[PDB]
């Protein structure tokens, strides 16, 4: 096909000058004369004959006037039952030393959202054995969900906890896609799922993909590794009618590599110092992943919050395309409160009464009513002390101290630091002790009795041995 | 330097197709297309691309023509040609657009078939001047209790719902339209409200669910969806609110009453923001442009009440906006916040508390007032807002508690919106006293059981409240009969 | 339309309508003809007087080029040349014409292929071994290439030479050598 | 004249080239071939006979090629008598569909301020009725008043009220400048004249003319409509001695319009967002609000806060451009008390005991002190003050009247009635009739 | 003569482009055509920014731009007394001209 | 070097704000735009690929490591800020040192209940 020349290399951003046969926007071209694979995707045309590319991998080397040449077609990763099990990168190769990824079929990696009469309104809580969530913002199958945090504060802990649960007792071709975030956890996790043998290494029943594009990636492919994933989920998806989960950590170095190429493109930053795309390609990344009338794709992301921000644009823009958004918190981190869910931040668009039931939606209420009048006392309680509360507010911060500790959980890949085994406790339990300790039944048990247990048998069973051993 | 001198064009204009009415691609790139020629397009006007896309001249520039693209530019080369229309954008209006969805530019997107109707409406029309309105005077029944008492809404006013992410918003515009099913279903022609729906930059999964709960509650049949979600163009997302409000203005012009709904209006700044800033224009305040107010206002602008020499008919707009960290300091609020007539302001912390809808009674507004009241609920109103009041300053054991009361008479459940003269018993009954003997964990029981107790005993009472629309001396007497008996009988 | 982009690109203003020009010739087959125009034209400018006619800001550019014209009608000129200042008087570009001259030439001079080469010395050279380097350099291009060379002198490096090949260079200056022998000599 | 061509149309500015006759800064230029009349006021010229331009009205449909004419002159206004009743936009033409307005004079909405032999020093106080207003800082004949305040602490319905008292207490052919403000508003007050009597459609007596540049116009309009409101203010002070009142609601849309020119106008932005030319050219046109020895025109300025702060720099820059401001705080207004005007943030440069006397800068000062301090005694009467100082049917309470009634409360002459019988009543003497009232029922 | 005369080049907002006056100084008072006058205070090399004691309105592009030859000085002395000047010392009390008989920068 | 070949290497960083500092002014110097604290866009970036390159390799590629000590000043004790959350998002770990406990005579002034190390067990003697 086409034929031209490097005119211009600015960290990432390649300028090409083409002779004749210009290509489309979005289409891949490969730099010739390099030992590795480079590609570079088109995002401009610049007049001229000149094209402004992104570079998929480093642009050191690079020399003005080297050929490139033109594939005629945006990046096209192998789709397919083959790559389950598999590694792959932002351009489709695998990076797990098992061999080329020998599929039937290629897709582009740019495709269009599903349209309107294809959305599925379905809604049907999905139980994930985590407390605070179950009760307080319970996830739904097929629903984006999304799990907002600073930089330390448990974010990848629960998304690994519930891979752990949700995957593990899933039976639809689960994808994770890994941007911008450590290789030591990526390696991390192929290994747990090769011996939990989730990942099958001989006679393929694998059931997860996953697709990788770290931290030492330049901006190019952090932001389009998770487009990578997102159209191995997608392929999952409408070609068998999967139900597929996709889990995509982390989401905010999407738009964060988008605004480290944007400067480059020569365009006015706007608010923050992002691009001043931020929102529509939110959108358009966002839009495809979505549950439709062929299949559901269960998507959860993890989002990270820049310094602890979460009115951020890049945040506050994610908050909307969301079902279900799990807020983690510093300052309840720093009491030791783990998962470090913001009680008060956290909601889900099936917490109705018509959905989760009157039982369900009555105690979460409650749960955050008391919540929310500890938090508004916090301040004169720590100003003049307790001893000048009411009565009535002693006995309300006593219960909302109480179900603010029974928030927290042990969980089972945090063994390394809590000390406790994990505990899955599920559905009716946690509305069932959270009854009981808005009721009133447990005025008489230690508050750190309720610290890291499961259900509330456990509660009580701390607080006797509390009681006989203190 | 210089966007048209590019080495092609002055190659061969030194060496020697139409260039008024034809124009050609100079450079494309992130929805901005360049185009050299064109001498003759208008500012705003919609040109056509050879990969029939559309697009709106919107930087009509010395040596080119910024054009703004509606759709992806993959499909757009440098070098393409782009024809001329002649047209500004329009978007067809009438009564065959209840109950369908369509999108920014009145294309149908429910794949019920494409649209039946028979006018077309320019969207940049500007609105109506001193001389064609008139006062606010009819009331537009949200069937929310705090709106429709202390907030109270009329038939061409502009009333903003403003508040932080999930705090209620779209819920107290979907019970809105929700309650207009009762006067759309009866007869009385003037009392019927047809409402529209604008969702810009949001989730087609949200419009989904937002139309099965419209479906669900019969509300589609006098209903138009105008749906600019977040993988849309910005130039959709941008001109979205100006088809629906001329689809309303459909029925504003011809003696009918109309509502809209921007929801919201941050999403739709951000739009033209994103188009600003790559036309290159000079970013101001949080990169906003200059004319961001002019935006807003002129879009604002044209929901009105229309006097009896015009037909009678009406828009009322409730434009959404979404603060960040409940800073209403910022921009594109203080501009909406100028604009409107009043703002029900949603607060996060009143919604955990139990007050749901989360209204801020303290910080909310209606610049109409008790004029948009009918007169009972406004009998009832006046002295419930002045005791709410005294009650929020000293929030005098008399002032506290009887504050609280009202306080949880306020509360309501989503999707039930009330009939006014339920309302305005209920308010009856708790301000004149009788909820001074009920410890306030139970004047939601209360409230519950009175009204099942009055609907299923006191049709008469009812009825003849909602014939007159005041609190008769003689219904005043059966009012305070029947509330004396009911907390007699009440435990 | 297809662009015919000569041996050498320059850059600027002044790159981009020598560049037209020259894709404009070369379907043509007039590109001498018209660098023996565009010389006219530069010398046409270069004379003081109605050099102030065109560079005056308040000349209205209908009555500036108006003049350029007149004058361009007077020497019978090629239309592509006529139209070249015509673009450049429209386009308020004039006064860099000059300039635009200077591109086209350096082009045309890689078209017949030289090579500008530049020795400079700390002795005005000799003849005999001017052009026994002379016939050194010829030996490094090849053929089609002719050989610019502008040997300029400066007494400051203390003998040898310092040959500039287009880009190339060779340092064989000894001032450079001493200051390399003292670097070895501390280091 | 001289004609020039559209060459570039970017949102609201418009750049125009002329071949010969260059026209002035500030100039209004006419469009050619368009229904409605379209002017452009000039504002840069950037060389190679191109100028820069603020379109008056929407700029859709215009072409790259068209016509404009010159008007050889800024714009011009038809002012004289014959706008008394009418409605104007801010280039004069009628809004209000009742044929031409048929003057024998036409001025230029841009012309210089009085100079400083023209000042007048003459000082006298104008009563209102109000006494938050007459008394703490009352306001001067012939001095620019100002009334700031925050979205919906009350400064229309305050301006409505001036409106009512003032302008039909007057002989002195009242201007209403509606600079950007809701148009819903905009036909509630002059339907709400038309019945009052103060406009006459019939048999013309009318003495308020509106100027109405509203929210839905281009930025330039929002910005000169305020000047087109001064033009008609200066002809009926500068050729018919008159003294005028005129009424700017409101102001801050101005300041905000200059803001939005700017921001397109090729000009680096100065703070928070506005334009480098914030200052000066809100000064241009606030000086030619004055007292002349040939007349007089005293000026209520209605003015947004955005935001309640008062530190933004279009309020900060206007507070030295005022005689007597009366600040409408939202703080007061959620307390239910109306007006809310801000007691310790209205200043008067009137409320000195060489103007308005010994007992009323007394009970000035010790209201304020009262007020601020805000011994039990001290709290009970502060709060007192506080309810006395609402007024509603409507009040009128003259000036001796209400210090009388201040004083009474402030040396605690009526300790014994209870706290809320001073709210929302007028004089001393309706508070204590209302005191009776709720004392003998409750 | 363009070393002691410019001629004004664009005007916008109070600046006013000036093409020419090669020899004027930094911060030195010239005087426009319609009388007016202006300081000096960008000396770039294609034209210089002056900043008019004035209006825009009066001055328009190609008018003539002479210069005095000293930096921006006011009258001084015990004349002044009694007296309200503009920024320049020029009298606007109408008491008549001030009898100054000294200058200072 | 001593990664790739076997051997077993650490480093210190003293520090990384400083060095975010002098890219900040290289950046600010190219007229790049300004994010928050008007750090450039890709400061995180900046570390990233920096912090990435302290690995652990297995048997097969050498058995070698390389420990990277990445040291972070922090104002008034903030740690909330954008450079020190940024490493925090790239390092596996932390260790606080506070000014309460430095002053008040504890030193190391290590703050327990806030410092953490993620990998931690997997790497520690059995008596230990
Ligand atoms: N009156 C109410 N009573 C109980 N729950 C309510 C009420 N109103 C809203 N909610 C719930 O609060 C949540 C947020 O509601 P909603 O989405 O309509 O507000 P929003 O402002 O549109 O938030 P978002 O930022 O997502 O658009 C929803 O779960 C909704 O069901
Ligand atoms: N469920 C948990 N229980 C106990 N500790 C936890 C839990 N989740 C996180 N942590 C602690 O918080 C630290 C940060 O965890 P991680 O999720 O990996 O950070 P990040 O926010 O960058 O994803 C962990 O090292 C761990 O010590
Ligand atoms: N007499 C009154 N009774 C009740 N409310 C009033 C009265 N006068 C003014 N208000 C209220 O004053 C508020 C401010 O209205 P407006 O004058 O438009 O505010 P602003 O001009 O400060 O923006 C409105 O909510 C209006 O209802
Ligand atoms: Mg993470
Ligand atoms: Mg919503
Ligand atoms: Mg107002």
């Amino acid at each position: 096909a086409a034929t031209g020349r490097i005119v211009a290399v600015i960290g990432a951003v390649v300028d090409v000058q083409f002779d004749e046969g210009l290509p489309p926007i979005l289409n891949a071209l490969e730099v010739q004369g390099r030992e590795t694979r480079l590609v570079l995707e088109v995002a401009q045309h610049l007049g001229e004959s000149t094209v402004r590319t992104i570079a998929m991998d480093g642009t050191e080397g690079l020399v003005r006037g080297q050929k490139v040449l033109d594939s005629g077609a945006p990046i096209k990763i192998p789709v397919g039952p083959e790559t389950l099990g598999r590694i792959m990168n932002v351009i489709g190769e695998p990076i797990d030393e098992r061999g080329p990824i020998k599929t039937k079929q290629f897709a582009p990696i740019h495709a269009e959202a599903p349209e309107f009469m294809e959305m599925s309104v379905e809604q049907e809580i999905l139980v994930t054995g985590i407390k605070v969530v179950d009760l307080l913002a319970p996830y739904a199958k097929g629903g984006k969900i999304g799990l907002f945090g600073g930089a330390g504060v448990g974010k990848t802990v629960l998304i690994m906890e519930l891979i752990n649960n949700v995957a593990k007792a899933h039976g639809g071709y689960s994808v994770f896609a890994g941007v911008g975030e450590r290789t030591r956890e990526g390696n991390d996790l192929y290994h747990e799922m090769i011996e939990s043998g989730v990942i099958n290494l001989k006679d393929a029943t694998s059931k997860v993909a996953l697709v990788y594009g770290q931290m030492n990636e330049p901006p190019g492919a952090r932001a389009r590794v998770a487009l990578t994933g997102l159209t191995v989920a997608e392929y999952f998806r409408d070609q068998e009618g999967q139900d597929v989960l996709l889990f995509i950590d982390n989401i905010f170095r999407f738009t964060q590599a988008g605004s480290e190429v944007s400067a480059l493109l020569g365009r006015i930053p706007s608010a923050v110092g992002y691009q001043p795309t931020l929102a529509t390609d939110m959108g358009t990344m966002q839009e495809r992943i979505t549950t439709t009338k062929k299949g559901s794709i269960t998507s959860v992301q993890a989002i990270y919050v820049p310094a602890d921000d979460l009115t951020d644009p890049a945040p506050a823009t994610t908050f909307a395309h969301l079902d279900a958004t799990t807020v983690l918190s510093r300052a309840i981190a720093e009491l030791g409160i783990y998962p470090a869910v913001d009680p008060l931040d956290s909601t889900s668009r099936i917490m109705d009464p018509n959905i989760v039931g009157s039982e369900h939606y009555d105690v979460a209420r409650g749960v955050q009513k008391i919540l929310q009048d500890y938090k508004s006392l916090q301040d004169i309680i720590a100003i003049l002390g307790m001893d000048e509360l009411s009565e009535e507010d002693k006995l309300t911060v006593s219960r909302a101290r109480k179900i603010q500790r029974f928030l927290s959980q042990p969980f089972q890949v945090a063994e390394v630091f809590t000390g406790h085994m994990g505990k899955l406790v599920p559905l009716k339990e946690t509305i069932k002790g959270f009854q009981q300790i808005l009721a009133g039944e447990y005025d008489h048990l230690p508050e750190q009795a309720f610290y890291m247990v499961g259900p509330i048998e456990e509660a009580v069973a701390k607080a006797d041995k509390l009681a006989e051993e203190h | 330097t210089g966007t048209a001198e590019m080495s092609s064009i002055l190659e061969e204009r030194i060496l020697g197709v139409d260039l008024e009415e034809t124009g050609r691609v100079l450079s494309i790139g992130d929805g901005i297309a360049r185009v050299h020629g064109l001498r003759n397009v208008q500012a705003e006007e919609m040109v056509e691309f050879s990969s029939g896309l559309k697009g709106m001249s919107l930087n009509l520039e010395p040596d080119n023509v910024g054009v703004v693209v509606f759709g992806n530019d993959k499909l757009i080369k440098e070098g393409d040609i782009v024809k001329r229309t002649g047209a500004i954008v329009d978007v067809p209006v009438g009564e065959e657009l209840l109950g369908r969805v369509v999108d920014a530019l009145g294309n149908a997107i429910d794949g019920k078939g494409p649209i039946g109707s028979k006018t077309r409406r320019r969207v940049g029309l500007k609105a109506p001047g001193i001389i064609p309105r008139i006062s606010v005077r009819e009331p537009m029944q949200t069937g929310i209790k705090a709106v429709d008492s202390l907030v109270p809404i009329g038939r061409g006013q502009r009333e903003l719902i403003i508040g932080d992410r999930q705090t209620g918003k779209t819920s107290i515009a979907i019970d809105t339209i929700i309650n207009q099913k009762r006067f759309n279903d009866g007869s009385d022609e003037k009392k019927k409200l047809y409402c529209i729906y604008v969702a810009i930059g949001q989730k087609r999964s949200t419009v989904a669910q937002l139309v099965k709960r419209l479906t669900d509650a019969d509300a589609m049949k006098y209903t138009i969806v105008v749906s600019a979600t977040a993988s849309d163009a910005a130039p959709l997302q941008y001109l979205a609110p100006y088809s629906g409000c001329s689809m309303g203005e459909y029925f504003r012009d011809n003696g009918k009453h109309a509502l809209i709904i921007y929801d919201d209006l941050s999403k739709q700044a951000v739009a033209y923001r994103q188009m600003s800033l790559l036309l290159r224009r000079p970013p101001g305040r949080e990169a906003y442009p200059g004319d961001v107010f002019y935006l807003h206002s002129r879009l604002l602008e044209r929901a009105a009440k229309m006097n009896d020499a015009f037909g009678g008919g009406s828009l009322t707009a409730l434009p959404v906006i979404e603060t960040q960290a409940g800073d209403v300091s910022a921009y594109i609020p203080t501009n909406v916040i100028s604009i409107t007539d009043g703002q029900i302001f949603l607060e996060t912390e009143l919604f955990y508390k139990g007050i749901r809808p989360a209204i801020n009674v303290g910080l909310s507004v209606s610049r109409v007032g008790s004029a948009a009241q009918t007169r009972a609920m406004k009998q009832v109103a006046g002295t419930m807002k002045l005791e709410l009041a005294q009650y929020r300053e000293v929030a005098t054991q008399q002032l506290l508690s009887r504050g609280v009361r009202l306080t949880e008479l306020l509360k309501q459940g989503q999707y039930s919106p009330m009939a006014i003269e339920e309302q305005v018993a209920v308010i009856y009954a708790g301000v004149r006293g009788y909820l001074d003997k009920l410890e306030p964990s139970k004047i939601t029981k209360f409230e519950n059981a009175f009204l099942s107790h009055v609907v299923s005993q006191h049709q008469a009472l009812l009825g003849t409240i909602r014939a007159d629309g005041k609190i008769s001396e003689q219904s005043d007497a059966k009012l305070k009969e029947i509330v004396t008996n009911f907390l007699a009988g009440f435990e | 339309a297809k662009l015919v982009r000569p041996p050498v690109q320059v850059y600027g203003i002044e790159g981009r309508y020598a560049t037209a020009l020259y894709s404009a010739a070369s379907k043509q087959n007039k590109l001498e003809q018209v660098e023996k125009e565009l010389l006219r034209v530069a010398q046409i400018l270069k004379e003081p007087k109605v050099a102030a006619s065109v560079l005056n800001p308040y000349v209205k550019r209908s009555i500036k080029v108006k003049s350029l014209n007149d004058i361009t009608a007077k020497e019978r000129f090629s239309p592509l040349t006529t139209n070249l200042i015509n673009l450049l008087a429209e386009n308020g570009r004039l006064s860099n014409t000059q300039g635009v001259v200077s591109a086209f030439s350096t082009m045309m001079s890689v078209h017949r292929g030289e090579v500008p080469c530049t020795v400079t010395s700390a002795s005005p050279l000799e003849e005999a071994t001017l052009s026994e380097l002379k016939t050194v350099l010829k030996s490094f291009l090849s053929q089609g290439q002719v050989l610019k060379l502008e040997a300029k002198t400066d007494p400051s490096i203390l003998g040898g030479m310092i040959v500039r090949i287009g880009e190339k260079y060779v340092d064989m200056s000894v001032k450079t050598k001493i200051q390399k022998l003292g670097r070895a000599m501390r280091e």
